[PDB]
């Protein structure tokens, strides 16, 4: 006997297995949708802590429709604000991190601005991890700023920490 | 017009009896997932 609360979006996550035989889109699995507060804590309840993915695995969550790669058109002209952490910031502050990402994308944190969030990933890596909330157009600026000042708050970023905007169209140059 | 959740909510959410049993057609997907 229980009313579950709706959100403003549908999501959906998706899981990256770092297979280097097959191409990177291959690899790229969704796990599950949700549009109500409880059945996002149903899913997260029910999945492994991003800091025990295998190296080279990525966990995305996306707005229903939008794929979490480059190519899609709600990405192609966008962005990220990215952090990286260290190897001990794994262990620290990754999961924590994480979940704060996920409750700023679901929870619609970012006033109007989040229109513009097309959703985040997190990157299990051995040169050190990766965090990131995508942007629909990197030419948003005030969107853009908006959505990091929130973020890095909400994150409750040391400064040692610095967190960068960058379009995809750079990441997929360099 | 939005709906907005603030985090204090969000996590009191955690706790409701639903969220204790997987999504239905959640994946085998060993070592990621626990259908
Ligand atoms: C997010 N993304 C990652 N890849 C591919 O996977 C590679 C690794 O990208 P990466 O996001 O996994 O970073 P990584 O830490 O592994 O290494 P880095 O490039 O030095 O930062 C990319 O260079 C692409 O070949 C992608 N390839 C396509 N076609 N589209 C995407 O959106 C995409």
């Amino acid at each position: 006997h229980y009313i579950k609360h709706p959100l403003q979006n549908r999501w959906a996550l998706w899981f990256f297995k770092n297979d280097k035989s097959k191409t990177w889109q291959a690899n790229l699995r969704l796990i599950s949708k949700f549009d109500t507060v409880e059945d996002f804590w149903a899913l997260y309840n029910h999945i492994q802590l991003s800091s025990n993915l295998m190296p080279g695995c990525d966990y995305s969550l996306f707005k229903d429709g939008i794929e979490p790669m480059w190519e899609d058109e709600k990405n192609k002209r966008g962005g990220r604000w990215l952090i990286t952490l260290n190897k001990q910031q794994r262990r620290s502050d990754l999961d924590r991190f994480w979940l704060e990402t996920l409750l700023c994308l679901i929870g619609e944190s970012f006033d109007d601005y989040s229109d513009d969030v097309c959703g985040a990933v997190v990157n299990v890596r051995a040169k050190g991890d990766k965090i990131a909330i995508w942007t629909t157009e990197c030419e948003n600026r005030d969107a853009v700023t908006h959505i990091g000042r929130v973020y890095k708050e909400r994150l409750g970023l040391p400064p040692k920490i610095v967190i960068g905007y960058q379009s995809h169209a750079d990441t997929a140059t360099k | 017009t939005r709906i907005i959740y603030d985090r204090k909510f969000l996590m009191e959410c955690r706790n409701s009896p639903v969220t204790k049993t997987p999504p239905r057609d959640l994946p085998t997907i060993p070592g990621v997932t626990s259908p």
